[PDB]
């Protein structure tokens, strides 16, 4: 019932500001603080501070000591954390969480938002299926999502309703600065011709919202 | 602030193991002490607060004791989904501090690596690239070798490789060698295979297919 549900992910340039939200409900709004982590791709958490709801209260750490600014809008029980002027270094998730009354850990926290602070230009994938293949056994068949910027790309099968033996890998980057992955599935052979199978391609930077229907070769 | 040192930075164990990690503080606090657990792809969750208090929730399997400044997280019997690296954080001080947080990696029996290849795509090659991409899926251990040979000769670094996580239910990995070519040195070549060596094959098995060939 307690939820923290944190706005998506942003992709800003040097020098531009930002303001990433956090919603609490399930739960009184003003009864509890609520706290920033940030955590850099790669490395560990960092405590960026703590905040009361109801009042001026505010605690952070040194590093981000007059970096950045926690604040609250008690009428939507919705939390903030902004900066003036972004820097490369910025890029990171940013989880905000709820600190337990009587304690300082965080009870909950919200499913983080990705901030990514760079000159370099946006560009949609390009997506392309990868084809299976007296018969059957095991096939499989997927989808190369191509040439992107930056992180993160969506890969669903069937609108999600193909779960299991699911694997989208890592995004590599290669030498032209560009992001490529690949998103696979292993299937029963049976299935090749009777069941038909689409890969749901989202690149939200650039509005990308791609249908690739994965069928069979010849 | 107050320093948190955990420790290993990384271990592995078997299924049904006892694990167990350690957090030190560069000074006393007390038992202000909270354990959490980050999946890759996650955020992190509650585990333990106060030192040793388990949060509602968790299973029982995970503890936390120690005071002062030495405290140790402990799993009695390890699971799969346990895959994770898991951060202490102190709370006796402001700022509230974590550790760089340990990978636990799960150990199990050897599995071999089932190997697919998959050709360039039709419209891909409209679009004057072509990449072929070899799968090797679900596989232990991580320690696999990947080999492109085109026309017979062997090929150097022409290919980028990715890997997945632990599976949360098999502890196995998958990766996808991808060579990338341009259609135009592409069409040069006849014979695109990837040749895998892994602990659990008895001997390399090489996946191959010929250029346009329905």
């Amino acid at each position: 019932e307690v939820q923290l549900v944190q706005s998506g992910a942003e992709v800003k340039k040097p020098g531009e500001s930002l303001k990433i939200s956090c919603k609490g409900s399930g739960y009184s709004f003003t009864t509890y603080w609520l706290g920033w982590v940030r955590q850099m791709p790669g490395k560990g958490l960092d405590w960026i501070g703590i905040m009361s709801p109801v009042d001026s209260d505010i605690r952070y750490s040194p590093s981000f000591q007059g970096q950045v600014t926690m604040s609250v809008d008690k009428s939507i029980t919705t939390a903030y954390l902004q900066w003036n002027s972004l820097k490369a270094s910025d890029t990171a998730m940013y989880y905000c969480a709820r600190r337990r009354p009587g304690q300082g850990y965080f009870d909950f926290w919200g499913q983080g938002t990705l901030v990514t602070v760079s000159s370099s230009s946006t560009k949609g994938p390009s997506v392309f299926p990868l084809a299976p293949s007296t018969s059957g056994g095991t096939a499989a068949l997927g989808c190369l999502v191509k040439d992107y910027f930056p992180e993160p790309v969506t890969v669903s099968w069937n609108s999600g309703a193909l779960t299991s033996g699911v694997h989208t890998f890592p995004a590599v980057l290669q030498s032209s600065g560009l992001y490529s992955l690949s998103s696979v599935v292993t299937v029963p052979s049976s299935s090749l011709g009777t069941q038909t199978y689409i890969c749901n391609v989202n690149h939200k930077p650039s509005n990308t919202k791609v249908d690739k229907r994965v069928e069979p070769k010849s | 602030d107050i320093q948190m040192t955990q420790s290993p930075s990384s271990l592995s164990a078997s299924v049904g193991d006892r694990v167990t990690i350690t957090c030190r503080a560069s000074q006393g606090i007390s038992s202000w002490l909270a354990w959490y657990q980050q999946k890759p792809e996650k955020a992190p969750k509650s585990l333990i607060y106060a030192a040793s208090s388990l949060q509602s929730g968790v299973p029982s399997r995970f503890s936390g004791s120690g005071s002062g400044t030495d405290f140790t997280l402990t799993i009695s019997s390890l699971q799969p989904e346990d895959f994770a690296t898991y951060y202490c954080q102190q709370y006796n001080i402001y700022p509230y501090t974590f550790g760089q947080g340990t990978k636990l990696e799960i150990k199990r029996t050897v599995a071999a690596p089932s190997v697919f290849i998959f050709p360039p795509s039709d419209e891909q090659l409209k679009s004057g690239t072509a990449s072929v991409v070899c799968l090797l899926n679900n596989f232990y251990p991580r320690e696999a070798k990947v080999q492109w040979k085109v026309d017979n000769a062997l090929q150097s670094g022409n290919s980028q490789e990715s890997v997945t996580e632990q599976d949360s239910k098999d502890s196995t990995y998958s990766l996808s060698s991808t060579l990338t070519l341009s259609k135009a040195d592409y069409e040069k070549h006849k014979v695109y295979a990837c040749e895998v060596t892994h602990q659990g094959l008895s001997s390399p098995v090489t996946k191959s297919f010929n250029r346009g060939e329905c």
